[PDB]
């Protein structure tokens, strides 16, 4: 009759409970890779354990209630720590979370645990979530994307090339009637889609329902004129769930194909709701990643975009913006190819040279169409087709509405450029090497394309990359 | 400044903004199908069933979103499973166009791993079609 | 002035150093780090342009409207003292750019795309001036500080709360058991942990029911009004509302929402429901430090706090200064004023870049929580005053005698400090003496004093002014 | 009647063979949404059996390929196609995508042939709410017919569905998935005739009846017995067909028998002879297994059916001259000849388990 | 340019596609154990393969549409056959079904595939499903039980012994009032629960809503009298 483990009040090291270097991960565990910068005098083991503890079951002092349950069953576990090559005070800490910790179907809840409080701990100087391993058993609890790539192509009846889109400009200040006017002129020239800018919602210069109606007129005019299916991503992003739904309902009632949502500024709870509505009513859902770079830009702190992309795939989206590599916004080539695979593919093997820290099995959850958009023009076409292949949408806002001859000629120039590249690739030409020749031959043939080639010939975006591997 | 014409300027998805495909250019697309191990198939439709339309939506409640008639065309025989010979595909194009000289005919290919059509383009339009422009008359 | 195709500098349209800001403009202060070879003027202009009306090349459609009327304007650039390549760029946005009542829309414009531009190395939003004309379009907080004290009938001291622990893994029944024992010992509130939603080990509706029993037992036992922040945070708006509805039907006083992980669209919806049904709404800021920790890049918490006040919340976590999570004193005092007060004058020594007029929108109760215990009490009361909630999770459930003695220890400590302050004692100087006198008097408090006597959280501050 | 007694220790085996449902009880049931007469009237189809077809493979096809196969089947001469019993909503194909593509396929085939077409869209689901959602989508698409697996879904869901179908004018095709778990063995279970009576009361416009000659078991005399029970107003006791009680249906509508499963063109004479015109005959493999594809497969089955029907109407005995009728038809029709050639040697002949 | 695998019309043995004795089961597969009695002249391998085929992707003759998708990915697989000790003509056939075949959250759909048609096949004399391995990845798609054992004991505040119940008798024929009278007298003597008989729904001798009301009166009387939580 001599006692076992009792309740002992007071502070002890997190590592005593939450650092488990001999733990064998289970196939149902959620795994996290954190890039961690400890404060001086804090051992990496204690730092990793703190992160594991305060994102799962533990707090700063011992609590008696632990004894009513089984900490072994529920605790997050820092099971491995890698030093970062090139860095004196950076480590990759790997944490395993039991599937029991998470609410089924809730990206919101997953983020709340894994990134909720730990980034603000005084004991660390910086923390970045680089990757998550989402196990099939968790993936299967999510509805996921309303449609995904295969279904989208099948409903649109579009195959054999990238899709072409275009954001209407100026960003703000156009009337509903002028919006539809611009939309019609873009679509009729060869673009598959146009779109509301991310910040076009409902404003004094243009109320949403007026826009939706004029845009519907524009879509149907361009479709009847060209004989190709057209769409325009109408923005459902709003201040409340009720408004957002009202806008989705109007799009459904107009019979138009596609709406959009800013999933980070609207938020995961609204986004999941919208994605479910889209599944139940047959609407495509285009996702804009407004605000991502506030979170994902810096190498030392935040959440890498690949994790934000996985989260979107779980929450629901038919399209997600992926970066251009070559345009006005940052996105390194290898990093981008990595997360494009994560967005589109069923199974992606670990590959650190692309920033993939974990093998990710999507267990048949549909793929999300990457959208390359921002500061691109006709000369980027070869590189875009080479990077993304056919399963992408390529968007030219300025590169359409900035054409010297107007929207329809601008659209036609982009469409010609895409089709010429696609044809050249199919014929066995190397777009990485012969890309300039393909575009130059195409400019000589098409007056619309020549006008675009001339205006943007010298325009490039080449800057030192911040988000390096 | 040239103006893109809205009149009789209908298009046909992939490659329809380029000069019409030569026989050599079609052969090259066919080689691309075979080199990738995709499944070639031909489809055809009479002129009235060639372009997307809305007539069935008269029967609908509020559910017309991404419903269109005339997306499906008619299959020529069966998809050519196991075909690794481009000449065989070319011979079926000839046979298909001969049996339906007044139809639209498109060549498509399927990927069975993704289960999706992976390529497609028009290979014949009826001689009586007046709803399209030659490349040099698309703008005025 | 005809249409001229092609790329020109943003600064030709969007850098306007002689602009006089209008009283309806939304103003933004960006801490901006340009790439080498990019002039600060062109960088500020790019940020102004691509967060308002412009793109990377000239578009003809500008001529159909009036760019002068709609464009964002970089109207001022300050160099940052101590920094070779950092600038504060000030941007003015016309009120016409923004959807009425939508924090979502405001963020989308001002922080949507500009942080990812190749031409800058880093960007941080430090502050926003929300004009009265825009503030008035928002419903705002369901109740606010005055109404909350009035409904709870609690005055003259800070409120006391407590997060149930362990974070995850407790059954619904054990949850309510812990809640009852905390509330009965003197705490006003307990709460679901931010990540407690609905899980295999504990489904939400079972928790809500047991917690309701526990609230009513503790209230009957003590004679003081009690509450427990039941978490409505969920995967979808419909689930979130279902949980809010169940709380309303149980007649309980308060629910909670993780506004950043749930998102602004769901939060505003929830806040409106709370207003219409008389529920208090406690806001947890889960995920903020992903955004607001680093000096060089992100959005400072004071902006996230202003956004929440507009979106709606009766409580918002504010940091402790002295606890396990980072929060510098002067910075914290600044945004606490922004959360609570009607009118806050510009004060750069507290990080307030703009004078902020809230035009009678209700104040939000700051919640100090995380790694705090009885010895911190004097400092907490001195920093926050009475209009705060102080939360002790580990500091209650870690007490050697259990939850009720833990709650009693915290309540004694709070009331002793309050009384001392009211009697003229300086808590900044005499704080230790006040606690020591109180430990000598109360055995519950003495047990707490003994266990956590040596425990302090003192580290180099990352988010410095 | 079957709640607890089958598990009693004091017995070794128990089988429910029949039930006499009195008119006074029959009259308390809504019964089938439409029944045979109304179905023929709404479809405007008379004077022959109806022809259907299950899309194959059972699982694994995308929504777009589903519709493609459906369109090619319907356009060749089949009245109906159908979701396989286990096709509900799955990662490879979500229900609402299928419904939409199938609706496109129905309307294309109808416009092309000039004959009314349908496809039994499966409303079978995990919950009543999901089942209803699917029924509602079919109604909104204006399509004629949905299906339900009444035993795996259950009687309570099935009756709800049948009432919805009555109220909204949808046909309801019933699949008997799971029946043979209950009805196969002679010594223990419930005979299918009781399961069939139960379905008629619960509500269904079609019910699978077996083929006698196909891949699944069903003895001739047993089958003729319960087909009469499904279709007729009044069926006299007849133990040589397993009818233990005289059954008065008191004007409750009759249920269309569906013969399906491992049948092909050579079975046609025997099928028409067993069932007559008030049946639907389904050829899944027997259509999608045709060497020339779905449309030629459908045409072959339609020719076969029409030739047998004509021969019978002219006074020929299908039981004796059935082979001659098919052979004459293969000589005339190239589509039929190709089918006759492939399945000439294919028969399903095994010792019967469920004997009288 | 010599052809790969084309479409070949006609009947072939199920075992050519659906008997895969070297298959390694995946941790997401649904597994079934069938006790199978073949007809004379049907090899156990062909019988197991038939069961695997016709409960997943296959039918009685080759179909061309297989080539549009990937049979390898979707087919059920008979991966093992055990002879039954004591039996000359009985086998346990083990079948693996990929998780993709099943609707999330639907027991109805799972039964439809696994027990839908195969029990009626002429080529077998008898078939019994003995067991199913439900993988965690499939289990997680279900809401599952409303409460479960722990929560039930917690809400009832009953611990340390079995619970006691009782079905009211006679099965049928009692009035609503007499139902509640019987219920009150049972519960007050020490039973935790009473119940409606399985076949007590709503009938001419007793309509459901009358019963529910009288039973509610009885539950609350027994609970007030004994001081223990009661239910019916
Ligand atoms: O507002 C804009 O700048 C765009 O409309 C593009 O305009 P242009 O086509 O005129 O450049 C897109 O929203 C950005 O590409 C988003 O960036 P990302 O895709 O990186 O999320
Ligand atoms: O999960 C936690 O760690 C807490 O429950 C506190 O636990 P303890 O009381 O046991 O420390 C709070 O959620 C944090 O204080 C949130 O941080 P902040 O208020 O800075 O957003
Ligand atoms: O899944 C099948 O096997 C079928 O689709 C037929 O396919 P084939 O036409 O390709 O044979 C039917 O559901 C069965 O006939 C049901 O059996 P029953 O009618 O006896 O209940
Ligand atoms: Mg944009
Ligand atoms: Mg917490
Ligand atoms: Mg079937
Ligand atoms: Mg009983």
């Amino acid at each position: 009759t001599k006692a076992g483990a009792g309740f002992k009040a007071g502070v002890k090291d997190y590592r005593l409970t939450y650092y488990t270097p001999d733990y064998v991960v289970r196939d149902t565990d959620i795994l996290a890779a954190f890039r961690m910068t400890p404060q001086p005098g804090v051992p990496p083991e204690e730092c990793g354990a703190a992160v594991a503890a305060e994102s799962s079951t533990g707090t700063w002092t011992t609590v008696w209630t632990d004894g009513l349950t089984s900490l072994d069953r529920y605790k997050g576990r820092c099971y491995d720590i890698e030093p970062v090559p090139g860095e004196d005070n950076q480590y990759i800490a790997y944490v395993a979370y039991p599937i029991d910790l998470f609410e089924e179907g809730s990206v919101t809840n997953m983020f709340t645990s894994i990134v909720g409080n730990v980034f603000g701990f005084k004991a660390l100087r910086a923390l970045r979530l680089e990757d998550l391993r989402i196990p099939p058993a968790y993936v299967k609890t999510f509805v996921g994307p309303p449609h995904g790539i295969q279904v989208e192509r099948d409903k649109l009846n579009k195959y054999g090339r990238g899709l072409l889109g275009c954001t209407i400009k100026p960003k703000l200040g156009l009337s509903a009637k002028n919006y539809g006017r611009a939309v019609y002129e873009c679509l009729r020239g060869g673009l598959d889609f146009t779109k509301d800018d991310e910040n076009v919602n409902s404003q004094p210069f243009m109320r949403w329902r007026d826009r939706f109606l004029f845009v519907a007129e524009a879509i149907y005019k361009a479709q009847a004129e060209t004989g190709e299916v057209k769409g325009h991503y109408l923005n459902a992003t709003a201040g409340t769930c009720e408004e957002m739904m009202k806008r989705a309902v109007c799009a459904k009632e107009l019979g138009v194909p596609i709406i959009m949502h800013d999933y980070l500024t609207g938020g995961f709870t609204a986004n999941t709701s919208l994605a479910i509505y889209c599944r139940d009513n047959g609407l495509f859902l285009h996702i804009h990643r407004a605000m991502h770079a506030v979170i994902d830009r810096q190498r030392n702190h935040g959440i890498h975009f690949r994790v934000l992309a996985k989260a979107l795939r779980m929450s629901g989206g038919d399209h997600l913006h992926s970066g251009t590599v070559v345009g006005k916004l940052e996105g390194e080539r290898e990093v981008t190819l990595g997360f494009v695979d994560l967005m589109r593919d069923d199974y992606v093997e670990k590959d650190r040279s692309r920033g993939i820290y974990f093998t990710q099995d999507w267990c048949s959850m549909p793929g999300v169409m990457p959208v390359a958009s921002g500061g691109i023009h006709v000369w980027h076409m070869p590189a875009l087709v080479e990077i993304f292949g056919d399963d992408a949408c390529l968007q030219f806002g300025g590169g359409t509405l900035g054409h010297p001859w107007g929207n329809a000629p601008g659209a036609a120039a982009n469409r010609v450029a895409l089709e010429a590249c696609t044809q050249a690739r199919n014929e066995g030409r190397d777009l990485a090497r012969e890309g300039g020749d393909v575009i130059r031959s195409a400019c000589k043939w098409s007056p619309e394309l020549a006008a675009a080639c001339e205006v943007w010939k010298e325009i490039k975006f080449e800057f030192d990359t911040i988000d390096k591997l | 400044m040239m103006v893109w014409t809205p009149v009789n300027n209908k298009m046909f998805e992939t490659f329809s903004y380029l000069p019409p495909l030569t026989d050599e250019q079609i052969a090259a697309q066919v080689d691309y199908i075979v080199a990738n191990g995709w499944i070639p198939c031909l489809e055809f439709a009479e002129a009235d069933k060639a372009y997307v339309s809305n007539e069935s939506a008269i029967r609908f409640g509020s559910v017309s979103c991404l419903y269109y008639d005339n997306r499906y065309w008619t299959m020529w025989k069966l998809p050519m499973f196991g075909c690794r010979d481009p000449m065989q595909v070319l011979r079926e194009i000839v046979a298909c166009t001969k049996a339906f000289p007044d139809a639209y005919v498109r060549l498509v290919a399927f990927d069975n791993q993704k289960q999706v059509q992976i390529m497609g383009f028009l290979v014949q339009r009826p001689k009586s079609a007046r709803d399209w422009q030659p490349a040099n008359k698309r703008s005025v």
